[PDB]
DNA sequence: TCATATTATTACGCCAGACAGGG
DNA sequence: CCCTGTCTGGCGTCCTCTCACCTATGA
RNA sequence: UUGAUUUGGUGAGAGG
């Protein structure tokens, strides 16, 4: 009765049944502000049967309380005014049943809904993991008054527009929205008023609406936007953009701050994502939560406008399939006719069978993805002109909407070499996409590939779920206690570089972060940031000017705070743009944040340069050779190469006697090989010269005597 | 030619392959199995006499007295299957069975019995099975799912890389029998060879074989191959055949007939053994170091002085050379122990072993089986004798025997069925041999090691176990037996077959509630194999590969029709062609291809079978006479499908259809489909609810058909003719003569089951599809049931989708419905709710069925009678009083009269009443008061129920849209739904747009024919219209015969066509693009499939044209007003203080433990603390709470939690003293 | 009805943690 | 006496919905 | 002072 999954405390102590709650399944109502959510009469009804009794008690139509339930179990014409009088202002707990992590359970306003499914508001949905295939969610209502001003102070649906898992906006516009941007802000070489010229955006929106112009069709207007350059005053400048109508119809729904240029492009999903993003760090709050609600229906309206729908003929076959797939039977062809004449070996010609199909099918993607993201080709006043193509599954998958090109090359291309559950791949493709039909065989081997991934989700979500688990309860405990430790002492946060490309930039690791010591200044003993700044986005792009090296940096780990984590050494509130306020539970929102990606994660020679900078060696200690080749006598050198500028752009490790092209501080060319060894031989070479002796080497006993086959000069084993 | 229900509305089939074999009775596995179970076979096998003649005769312990068998018999049902239904009985038959008594005298083997008798006794009830594959267990309707198990007989399993943290392989060999023992041996990491005995501790194999009577020296003799040493002139030289020094080094100098052959250092090669065969190498020198480390072979003794040199298995030394030769045994045989192929593994074995002699290994065996209790010499035989080796406690099968002969490559397939030496020996040589190299491993997910249990072998083992209790009883009876004076009842007892029988058809993990709210859903519930239930895995806790399809699941098994969830891959739907093999294998039809021409005989397969033989693809391009008309053709030879030339074949796929299941071979365009999204398409599709108007799919796949009649749903028609059809009752069929009886004159009269309750209360119902004096055929159906259409299979209903977003309504996968949808009620369908009144006599006095219902006023006394119990029919609600059911002394007086729940509303359509004998008929005892009534809830649609196609798209109806601001067209008519397009690109079901399309074409023909048959035409134009639109394209298999249909078939057919004409597209062999195109030619409508669309808000013309067409789009029975809930305050539990749980129960939502850590993540200390303390748990904080908000005080008095302090009860009720300190 | 008191299956997969064995 | 196989215990996702089934004995 | 039993526990199936 104690122990395991159903005892006391994981039963109910930990996890309690609750009055006060309801449930039921969920569906959209995009006519929604993103604070209210629609909830039914029924479950308003019942959920609020103790506060409609108050007010039935207080205005003095019954005296009672058995004749108040005896009203609102007939339902009378009076109880729904009393009902619309206790909505108005107490906000209700929306919560999807697998709450990962805190932006699960939200607070909305109801709006009472003639119906029996609970309206939520798009973009929030996002949020919850909640698609519209059937789910359903709780209410929970806040009783008490003070629960009441934490719903909607801390857990209403305004004040989650930042994952608290990074600084990413949660509200991004989710599927809908972005294709009826895509589709608004673009452009084509000719349409309905090509090229006039208009006094606002405001008889650009009369423009579309008469039947004068299109769309999208390019034109110069004249747009006044708002930078606010001085110290919190809006400068107005206006000016004569070179832009579509429908670009300056979304530009009568961006704020004041925000310049024209975030609307100048095409839109896609990450650029509405930076849009969102911008608006926040530089209007704040309230026009975020207006800007990102009038996004939402500017989407909404022209996505119907738009009549974006799929046919059979979106997806284009190439009309170089067929030969590509013929070139690459004739090379299996050859291959198996040396097969069969024994001049090749198994290993190999498995190994050139899969390699001939990756080339194949990566050259039937690049038919198909030109063919599609070029296809239409339309003149203006003359000859032809190309363009970025209109096909509907295109912008489904050129905006980000839905779709990616695995997912369009699969409805086009050849869909790969599908692998056994062996977890070998099979020699033989899939060389039929989905427009074609698919035979038995091919759709068998689909099969294995499809049932293996669905396996991996539904036996994956018990270990994410545990770790979850075992995450916030190693944290439980760590809240924010102090507001300095008082300490000089955090860890060094540079740039992570696994030997491609810099991977991850000192932008992202010091965003938000409180510096240990004053950084100095990349040149001579400045003093370019203080000692105990926040390093937010303004401090974050004076780094990135001067191209500062790496940041040492306070870190939760090196905190002295007895029983907790001072303010300082955690770093920015993430979700809030200031620093973490005394008292909010750290350990629990990173043992989610960590834990709640857990179902996306998966389950089951030398150094050739790529840059051109110069060179710099550490951890080194070095001999030239006879021939000039810096060799090296320690096995733990690490190799960087830093730029002109003075950050580090590359590293690399390089073993014990390795053959160094170059030498220390040189610089190189783009492309040249500056190391070489030889793992399969361990090198014993040395530091000075001279004559060599066999010390305690006897033929017989301590070596032995092999002289080789087929070369002739012999070597003592 | 064709049936009279055929030329209704004959199916615009597309299909090129010409099918060669129909599709067998689909319900064929359950029924198979169950006549097997009981029918009267003599010879034995299988069925019930094979229970009969292993338990009979039963002869006591020298009682002088054996009770023998002669015939069973199973007399009528006293309860026909429907009244069994009502009622709540069994529906079971009672099993007759003759037994004769014979007496003996004293000593009499073979002399003449004293005394016979001899009667017809009765022992238990069997439940029989009702003719579409259905028990009626306890009144509900339950079906036995076949198990997926391993099969008996040895399997080498290898374990390779997890265990020893090393890499080293182990390799175990299971014999698995059908019923017993497990016996197992296995490698352990220093290459020693261990057995067990069912799962039990780890006993040195070796002495099984020392059980076995067998010394150390024929042990050596079976497992090694000896060397002989000749004492000789000097040295004692080897005979040597040269295969032995394969891949060894050259140790000494290898020389003979004066010719040094191999010298020291080189290793021994294969030329150099040709060397020693040509040469004829056998007699060589050794030097002492070569016997320094070999292991002797038998045991030698000294001859002169009597004692022993040494023991069998023992290395030489060379003093022991000096021992053993200066004796006078001349021939030293020694173990060949090879360290690359032959492995001294029985050696070391030996070596480990600290037994010597038999009876020591009988006792060392029998402390390994039964500890504590003593091992003496007749206990320990008579276990190990009655382990593998007596007929009544191991039994490997028919099946067993072939498996285990199978897999030692053994000549013969029939044997005994309990072990021997031999077999046992056996097992270890071929697992030796692996160890060593040659032969492999078998694995488990292959379906030719995987048997099939079904209902009549489950049904017979069960009957098995009851029978060896009546035959202990039996034995118990006879020797306690005073003669005459007992006649076979006095023995024998029914008690516990019926019992057992019962406990396996009632509470088992395989007889399970029919899933029955659709003909697909009962058809693919009966054709179900389930890996789970008693001795095979379990959900929780295996696996990946089990999960996971196999190459020999082509044919056998619906690669893609699996549940889901915890049990994804366990639960597996049979094939559409594939039977059951004689042993319980999966077999599935190939075309036998001798030569070039393949030949239209079929010969079936199993798992074991197609690895052999090289089987072709279903569609491969064949003209004309069966010459595949490639050069090279894709074929499959082990498991791996490759490219093959095309005079190799040695069979052909049967049908196209043939790897997927009937679940989801009725989706049109699966080639299109993802596997993914035809998953859940399939899964969906068993789920929808029947609606109130069946509605023909447009696009289909033509196993529709097949799938509603074999199906027991539909009345199809026992012998042919003509009809009378009174059918207000009945449909009355007269016979044609040929058909007809001589006597018994005789007329059909089909009962038609009208609306009655599933077992997921939606409405089963038949109504007749035949009108009055109306030819009809033998097999042809009459009444179409729940879901079909002039037998077809109508699960859904086809609608008029346009692709487009349509202002966010339809935003990540909702649907967005017209107003024409819900007028016409074209999804509302019939739900069903049976609910019980009893009146039982808990305690002071009975309950009672009176209308003066009390305190409550002229507010009881109203849908009922002038004096108790609901009337008739009525719109009862939420609320109502349906029974008055209430007693005195319970003022005091109470209300437990059942009333309608809250939320529902119906009518009541039955009333039925086998009450306590006095209610002013035939039930059980006990229950007095027994009142069902039967409410008929008819439930519309609304916003937030859920569709879905057959492809995989799942949607919640979101805006129930007005006529008017839907989508219409130039002609002026609506779209009825709009679905979402930005599915389609990720959801990679593309699918759904050629059936969008087709299904367009489809209505296109339809209003085409509406057109031409409303604006009425002479039936030329239409007989040429409807032969254009059965040619229509490339080379199919209908064309039509439509010059033969009288001049009124073709009118009949073209009223029935006028709705739309149905197309077939079969599941692989479908309709191709430039088919949907050129049918769209043939009707008005654009090539492209896509239709400008205006907006019925605006009216002005949406750009780029979208896509409109007929989906088949079903209602799931997931309802809105099924999950809708709320809690303010009601009642809780007992135990704790918390609220219930569920909706049945008026309870509220579980607040778990992740809910409580997203609280804690945000700043939520009061949310959370009125979250656990005052809503949930604290009686005084609670009431507390309901007076502050109902005075206008929204405050909280928290206090302690009520769960908390059970805590420190059953914390503090073990010896623990936890406390709560200082204030 | 009112006290009497417990036996003839096996088929997870790591992963720590404690224990007798032996160079 | 320090490695070491071997054995024993202890984990293994949340929320929800529907249905059926419940110890033998006994003067 | 004006009324009442599932949670308990198993098995099977389903949804997200
Ligand atoms: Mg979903
Ligand atoms: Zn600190």
């Amino acid at each position: 009765m104690i122990k395991g999954k159903q005892g006391r405390f994981r039963q109910n102590l930990l996890g309690k049944r609750v009055d006060y709650s309801g449930r039921s399944v969920i569906t959209v109502g995009p006519y929604l502000r993103l604070h209210q959510c629609g909830l039914p009469k029924k479950m308003a009804l019942e959920l609020f049967k103790p506060f409609i009794y108050g007010k039935l008690e207080l205005r003095g139509l019954a005296t009672t309380i058995k004749a108040a339930k005896k009203m609102v179990e007939r339902e009378e014409a009076v109880v729904w005014d009393i009902l619309d009088e206790v909505i108005r202002e107490h906000p209700v707990l929306l919560n999807r049943a697998p709450t990962l992590h805190r932006l699960g359970i939200q607070a909305f306003e109801p709006v009472l809904i003639e119906g029996k499914a609970i309206q939520l508001h798009p973009l929030v949905c996002a949020a919850y993991n909640a698609d519209f295939d059937g789910d359903q969610m709780a209410v929970h209502v806040p009783l008490t008054l003070e629960a009441q001003l934490e719903a909607r102070a801390l857990m209403m649906s305004t004040n989650n527009i930042l994952s608290p898992a990074n600084g990413e906006p949660i509200i991004v516009p989710s599927q809908d929205v972005v294709l009826g941007l895509y589709y608004m802000t673009r452009d084509c070489v000719n349409a309905k008023g090509e090229g006039m010229v208009l006094t606002g955006p405001k008889e650009a929106e009369r423009l579309y609406r008469s039947g004068l112009a299109s769309l999208h069709a390019r034109v110069k207007v004249r747009i006044t936007e708002y930078e606010k350059d001085a110290n919190g005053e809006l400068v107005a400048k206006t000016s004569l953009k070179d832009t579509t109508v429908g670009r300056a119809i979304l530009w009568m729904i961006v704020p004041k701050g925000l310049p024209y240029s975030i609307v100048n492009q095409a839109l896609g999903k990450k650029a509405i994502s930076k849009m969102l993003n911008t608006c926040y760090r530089i209007l704040g709050l309230k026009p975020t939560v207006i800007f990102a609600d009038q996004i939402m229906y500017t989407g909404f309206a022209y996505a119907a406008r738009s009549g974006a729908s799929v046919g059979i003929d979106d997806m284009v076959i190439p009309e170089k399939k067929h030969e590509i797939i013929s070139e690459a039977e004739a090379e299996v062809a050859e291959i198996q006719e040396q097969f069969q004449s024994g001049l090749v070996t198994a290993g190999e010609r498995y190994n050139k069978v899969i390699d001939i199909w990756a080339a194949a099918n990566d050259r039937v993607s690049k038919a198909m993805m030109d063919n599609l993201q070029t296809e239409t080709v339309i003149n203006r006043d003359g000859q032809e002109e190309k363009q970025v193509s209109f096909n509907s599954i295109y912008m489904m998958a050129d905006s980000g909407a839905r779709g990616s090109a695995a997912q369009i090359r699969q409805l086009a291309g050849m869909r790969g070499l599908m692998a056994k559950p062996d977890g070998s791949i099979i020699e033989t493709p899939i060389t039929a996409n989905f427009r074609e039909g698919l035979n038995v065989l091919q759709y068998f081997i689909s099969t294995h590939g499809a049932r293996k991934g669905l396996a991996d989700t539904a036996l994956k979500t018990a270990n994410s779920g545990y770790l979850t688990r075992r995450l916030v309860d190693v944290a439980q405990d760590l809240v924010v206690t102090e507001d300095d430790c008082g300490t000089h002492e955090g860890i060094m946060m540079t740039p992570v570089i696994e030997g491609g490309d810099v991977k991850e930039p000192l932008r992202d690791r010091v965003l938000g972060r409180v510096t240990a010591e004053d950084v100095l200044k990349p040149g001579t003993a400045d003093i370019l940031v203080p000692r105990n700044t926040l390093l937010h986005e303004q401090w974050c792009d004076l780094l990135e000017e001067n191209s500062v090296d790496a940041v040492k940096v306070r870190s939760v780990v090196s905190c002295d705070t007895d029983f907790g984590v001072c303010a300082h050494c955690y770093g920015r509130d993430l979700a809030r743009g200031h620093i973490i306020n005394k008292g909010e539970a750290i350990g629990v929102i990173a043992a989610q944040s960590i834990g709640e990606p857990g179902t996306q994660l998966t389950m089951r020679s030398s150094i050739q340069v790529k840059n051109k900078g110069s060179i710099k060696l550490s951890n080194v200690k070095s001999v030239v050779n006879s021939s000039g080749k810096l060799v090296i006598t320690s096995r733990n050198t690490e190799l960087k190469l830093i730029d002109e500028f003075g950050r580090t752009k590359e590293s690399y490790k390089v073993p014990y006697g390795a053959v160094l092209a170059k030498g220390d501080g040189e610089q190189v060319a783009g492309g040249e090989t500056v190391a070489n060894w030889d793992p399969h031989t361990m090198p014993v070479i040395t530091e000075v010269s001279g004559f060599v002796r066999f010390t305690d080497m006897i033929d017989g006993q301590t070596i032995t005597r092999q002289t080789d086959e087929l070369t002739g000069l012999s070597s003592l084993v | 030619v064709y049936s009279y229900t055929e030329k209704k509305r004959i199916r615009k089939d597309f299909g090129k392959r010409p099918q060669v074999l129909d599709v067998p009775y689909l319900l064929s596995i359950q029924l198979d199995s169950f006549q097997k179970f009981i029918e009267q076979d003599p010879e034995g096998q299988y069925g019930l006499e094979a229970a009969f003649r292993s338990v009979f005769p039963i002869q006591s312990y020298s009682g002088n007295s054996e009770l023998q068998y002669v015939s069973y018999r199973l007399g009528e049902p006293v309860f026909d299957v429907q009244e069994c239904q009502i009622r709540g009985v069994t529906y079971s038959a009672p099993l007759r069975v003759k037994l004769r008594l014979v007496i003996y005298e004293r000593e009499a083997p073979e002399g003449t019995v004293k005394d016979i008798k001899e009667q017809e006794v009765y022992m238990g009830e069997i439940p029989l099975m009702t003719d579409n594959g259905t028990f009626v267990i306890n009144g509900t309707e339950r079906v036995i799912v076949s198990q997926l198990h391993r099969s008996p007989g040895v399997f080498f399993d290898s374990d390779k890389g997890k265990t020893h943290s090393s890499g080293k392989v182990l390799y175990n060999a299971r014999i698995i029998p059908y019923r017993g023992s497990w016996l197992d041996f296995e490698f352990d990491p220093k290459d020693n060879l261990f057995v067990r005995i069912d799962r039990r501790r780890k006993l040195p194999a070796t002495i099984i074989l020392r059980a076995l009577n067998y010394t150390t020296e024929q042990i050596l003799d079976l497992f090694f191959e000896k060397v002989i040493f000749e004492i000789r002139d000097n040295k004692l030289q080897m005979e040597l055949v040269p295969e032995r020094l394969r891949g060894e080094t050259a140790s000494f100098d290898i020389e003979a007939n004066g010719k040094v052959y191999v010298e020291k250092g080189r290793r021994i090669t294969a030329r150099h053994i040709r060397q020693l065969e040509k040469d004829d190498v056998k007699l060589i020198e050794v030097p002492v170091e070569y016997i320094a480390g070999k292991v002797v072979a038998k045991d030698y003794i000294d001859e002169s002085t009597g004692e022993l040199i040494c023991a069998a298995n023992m290395e030489l030394s060379l003093d022991l050379l000096a021992k053993l030769s200066q004796s006078g045994h001349k021939r030293i045989e020694t173990l060949f122990t090879n360290d690359l192929d032959h492995g001294p593994y029985i050696s070391e074995t030996l070596r480990v072993d600290p037994t010597n002699d038999r009876l020591s290994a009988l006792v060392e065996i029998y402390r390994m089986m039964r500890p504590g209790e003593p091992p003496t010499r007749e206990a320990a035989e008579s276990l190990f004798e009655n382990l593998f080796f007596s007929e009544d406690r191991y039994d490997l099968s028919a099946v067993g025997r072939m498996k285990f002969n199978r897999s030692l490559l053994r000549e013969e397939i029939e044997g005994s069925g309990i072990l021997s030496k031999d077999d046992i020996i056996d097992v270890m040589k071929k697992l030796i041999d692996i160890r060593n190299g040659k032969g492999e491993v078998d694995d488990i997910d292959h379906l030719g090691n995987r048997r099939i249990r079904s209902v009549g072998e489950m049904a017979e083992n069960q009957f098995r176990v009851g029978l060896v209790r009546v035959e202990r009883a039996v034995k118990e009876r006879l020797s306690l037996g005073d003669l005459d004076t007992l006649m076979p009842q006095d023995m024998i007892n029914a008690k516990p077959i019926s019992a057992a029988v019962k406990e396996f058809f009632g509470s088992s993990q395989l007889s399970q509630f029919m899933d029955q709210n659709n003909p697909l859903s009962e058809i693919t519930h009966k054709r179900r194999i389930s890996a789970l239930g008693p001795g095979g895995l379990t959900r929780e806790r295996a696996g990946f590969e089990v999960r996971d399809v196999h190459p020999t699941h082509y044919g056998r098994v619906c690669p893609i029709e699996t549940p889901e969830g915890p049990n994804i891959g366990l639960i597996n739907s049979l094939s559409v062609y594939a039977q059951t093999n004689e042993y319980g294998f999966l077999e599935t039809p190939y075309r036998k291809v001798t030569d070039g021409v393949v030949t239209d005989e079929i010969h079936y397969l199993s798992a074991i079978e197609e690895g052999n033989y090289v089987i072709a693809q279903a569609n491969s391009n064949l003209d004309e006479e069966g010459h595949f008309v490639e050069d090279l053709v894709t074929c499959r030879s082990k498991g791996e499908s490759s490219l093959f030339s095309r005079d190799q074949v040695d069979y052909m796929d049967v049908s196209t259809q043939q790897v997927v299941s009937v679940g989801a071979s009725l989706i049109p365009f699966l080639e299109h489909d993802d596997a993914n999204r035809a998953l859940m398409g399939a899964n969906m599709q068993r789920q929808a609810v029947p609606t109130l108007r069946a509605d023909k799919p447009l696009v289909g796949t033509g196993m529709e058909r097949a799938v509603a009649v074999d199906s027991g749903v539909t009345a199809v028609a026992k012998r042919g003719g003509v009809v009378q059809y009174v059918d207000a009752s009945r449909i009355v069929i007269k016979v044609n003569e040929d058909e007809m009886y001589p006597g018994e004159a005789g007329i059909d009269i089909y009962n038609l089951t009208k609306y009655t309750r599933s077992n997921q209360n939606t409405c089963i119902n038949q109504m007749p599809c035949v009108s009055l004096g109306e030819p009809v055929e033998r097999g042809d159906v009459l009444a179409d049931g729940p879901s079909t259409d002039l037998g077809e299979l109508a699960l859904g209903q086809n609608m008029r989708v346009a692709f487009m977003p349509w202002n966010g309504y339809n935003f990540e996968d909702s649907i967005l419905v017209s107003e024409r949808v819900v007028q016409e009620d074209r999804f509302t369908t019939i739900h069903i709710q049976e609910l019980a009144c009893v009146s039982r006599d808990t305690k002071l006095g009975p309950e009672e069925i009176t209308a003066d219902i009390p305190n409550v006023g002229e507010a009881a006394l109203s849908k009922l009678d002038e004096s108790g119990i609901v009337y008739i029919g009525a719109e009862v609600t939420g609320g109502d009083i349906l029974v008055g059911k209430v007693t005195p002394k319970g003022s005091d007086v109470k209300d437990s009269s059942l009333r309608v729940p809250n939320g529902v509303s119906g009518t009541v359509i039955d009333v039925q009443v086998f009450t306590r004998d006095g209610v002013e008929d035939d039930l059980a005892p006990g229950v007095l008061k027994i009142v069902k009534v039967y409410l008929a809830v008819k439930r519309r649609i609304q916003p937030g129920d859920k569709m879905a196609g057959r492809h995989g798209n799942k949607g919640v109806i979101s805006k129930i849209n007005p006529i008017e601001d839907m989508p219409y067209d130039e002609n002026g008519t609506p779209v009825d739904i709009v679905l979402n397009p930005l599915g389609v690109p990720s959801r990679m079901n593309i699918g759904q747009i050629l059936e969008t399309h087709l299904g367009m074409a489809a209505k296109g023909i339809g209003d085409k024919i509406n057109a031409m048959l409303k604006q009425q035409q002479e039936v030329a134009k239409l007989r040429e219209f409807i032969q254009r639109a059965y040619d229509l394209g490339a080379d199919v298999r209908q064309k039509v015969d439509l010059s033969t249909f009288s001049d009124e078939e073709v009118m009949r057919l073209a009223e029935n066509l006028r709705k739309g004409m149905p197309i077939a597209t079969p599941v692989f062999d479908g309709a191709k693009e430039a088919e949907i195109k050129e049918l769209l030619k043939l009707g008005d409508l654009p090539t492209s499939g896509q239709i400008r669309l205006y907006d019925g808000r605006t009216g002005e013309q949406f750009e780029r044209p979208v896509t409109v067409g007929y989906m088949y789009m079903l209602k799931l029975n997931h309802l809105v007003d099924d999950k809708m809930h709320a809690r303010s305050t009601g009642s809780y539990s007992l135990v704790t203080q918390q609220p219930l749980g569920g909706k049945a129960q008026f309870g509220g939502q579980r607040f778990g433990e992740m809910e409580v850590w997203a609280l804690e993540a945000y700043g939520a200390a009061y949310t959370l603390q009125e979250m656990l303390t005052v809503k949930s748990d604290d009686v005084n904080g609670r009431t507390k709470m309901y007076k502050n908000i109902v005075d206008g005080n929204h405050q909280m008095e928290p206090g302690m939690p009520e769960s908390f302090n059970v805590l420190l009860k059953e914390i503090r009720s073990l010896g623990i003293n936890i406390e709560l300190e200082d204030e």
